[PDB]
Formats: C-alpha cells, sequence, structure tokens
C-alpha cells in the first residue's frame, strides 16, 4: 500500500533543539518539533534558525514533521 | 629625570639655588659641595645646560622617591579602567544568557567598558539578524546602566558591540 497523505509544506527554521530536532514556524500555521531527515544526516547538512526548510507533515497529530530539503 | 650629583659635576662655576628657594648666586664648585656637606644634602644639578649650571641643594634621594611616587599614583588615576569582552553566539539560551548579562552589569558597576562581541562560524545568512537583536536587547536591559557606543560592527568573522557606564 504505502499511504501517502503526507503534507508537504514549507517553513521558516525556528528553534534549534537537541538531536537536530528543528521547531520550523511552517507556511500552514503553528510549529512543531519537526526533526530531519536520514538523507540529511547522512550528507553531513547544517541548518541554523534562519532558513526556508521543507517539512513533510503527517496529518494524524501535527506535533512532528520532517526536515527534507536543504534549506 | 637623571642628574649628576656631588662629585658628577665637573662643572667649574655652577649658579647654586638653596633648600627652600633661596638664590645663593655664582658659586664655585668646591664651596658649593662644602655647603651641601655643611646642610648634609646633595649638590645635585638640575640645570646642566644653563649658564653657570643651575645647581641646588636637596635631598637627592627623597627628590627621586617622590618623582617615582608621582609616576606610579598618575598611572591609576591612566592605565584608570579598561574594556572586558564578553563573546556570545548564534543560537544563545536562556540561563547562560542571563547569567551573561548579570556579569556584564557587574563589569559596568565596577567601571569597565564593555565590548559584547559575538564570534561566528559559517551560514553567515541568518548571522547578521539574528546577533544584532541579541546585541540589541542586551542594550535595552542596560539602559537604565550603560551608553550605547560602538554599534553592530562586523569584523570578518565577528560581530561587536560597545557599551560604556551611564555616569563615570
Ligand atoms: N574549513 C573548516 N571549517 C570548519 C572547521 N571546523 C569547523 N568548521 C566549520 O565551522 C562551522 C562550525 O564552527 P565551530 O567549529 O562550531 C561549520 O560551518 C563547520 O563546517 C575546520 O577545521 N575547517
Ligand atoms: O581549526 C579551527 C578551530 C576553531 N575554529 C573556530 O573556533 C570555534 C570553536 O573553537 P575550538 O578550537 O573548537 C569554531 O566554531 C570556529 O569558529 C575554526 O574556525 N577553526
Ligand atoms: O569539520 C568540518 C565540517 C564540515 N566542513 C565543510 O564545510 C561546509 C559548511 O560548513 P558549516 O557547517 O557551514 C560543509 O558542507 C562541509 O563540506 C568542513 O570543512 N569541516
Ligand atoms: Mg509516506
Amino acid at each position: 500500500a504505502k499511504e501517502k497523505d503526507t503534507i508537504r509544506t514549507e517553513g521558516v527554521v525556528t528553534e534549534a533543539l537537541p538531536n537536530a530536532t528543528f521547531r520550523v514556524k511552517l507556511d500552514s500555521g503553528p510549529e512543531i518539533l519537526a526533526y530531519i531527515s536520514g538523507k540529511m544526516r547522512m550528507h553531513y547538512i547544517r541548518i541554523l534558525p534562519g532558513d526556508r526548510v521543507v517539512v513533510e507533515i503527517t496529518p494524524y497529530d501535527p506535533t512532528r514533521g520532517r526536515i527534507v530539503y536543504r534549506k | 629625570k637623571e642628574y649628576l650629583t656631588n662629585e658628577r659635576i665637573r662643572a667649574k662655576q655652577v649658579r647654586v639655588v638653596g633648600p627652600d628657594g633661596k638664590q645663593l648666586g655664582i658659586m664655585d664648585t668646591r664651596e658649593a659641595l662644602r655647603l651641601a656637606q655643611e646642610m648634609d644634602l646633595d649638590l645635585v644639578l638640575v640645570g646642566p645646560n644653563a649658564d653657570p649650571p643651575v645647581a641646588r641643594i636637596m635631598d637627592y634621594s627623597k627628590w627621586r622617591y617622590e618623582q617615582q611616587m608621582a609616576e606610579k599614583e598618575a598611572r591609576k588615576k591612566a592605565k584608570r579602567t579598561e574594556v572586558k569582552s564578553i563573546k556570545f553566539r548564534v543560537k544563545i539560551d536562556e540561563h547562560d544568557y542571563q547569567t551573561k548579562l548579570g556579569h556584564i552589569k557587574r563589569f559596568l558597576q565596577e567601571g569597565h567598558k564593555v565590548k559584547v562581541t559575538i564570534m561566528f562560524r559559517g551560514r553567515e545568512v541568518a548571522h547578521p539578524e539574528l546577533g544584532e537583536r541579541i546585541l540589541n536587547r542586551v542594550t535595552e536591559d542596560l539602559k537604565d546602566l550603560a551608553v550605547v557606543e560602538m554599534k553592530p560592527e562586523m569584523l570578518g568573522r565577528d560581530m561587536n558591540m560597545l557599551l560604556a557606564p551611564v555616569k563615570v
């Protein structure tokens, strides 16, 4: 199956937390603890509070996303 | 500073000034020496370049000591406060920030002028903004204590500010 309902929305990076879990003030609205993708981890790509990153957000509970695009 | 006293006066005729400001006129060297011996004071060469050299009867060591004292005292009320530098950061956070602020306050109280610097790394797109903002916030916090001197400035990989205490 692989049930695709994933919202591909952009957002400005807000708060740098541990584990590379970035609060991202989205273009959708409210900021959530959206963490970094595995791809990014592999390629060694540093995000700072001041970038417009794409966060792939879930419809079940908008509390956790995923930073996919580099800045 | 350095004067040629007693027997370092090779000069044949010397114009002699007494212990208090009494001008004893144009005298022989030997006579001057004798006079000095009589007072149990030194015969100092305070005017080596003047006609019949201006030679003073004084306690030379004491004078030297006084001079030294003067030099020393001057260099406290001329060294007279310095620059303390605090080096903040980008994603800087709560408790630490507060501590830094406290430190700054203490420095201001002491009397020492504050370089409010931030050392940077890379990704200089975000850098100017937040860095500037933090500095401004700090200034606002201490507008009850310090005057803004050097407003936001890049030094290459650095961003520096400067504050001075209000009433000095
Ligand atoms: Mg999916």
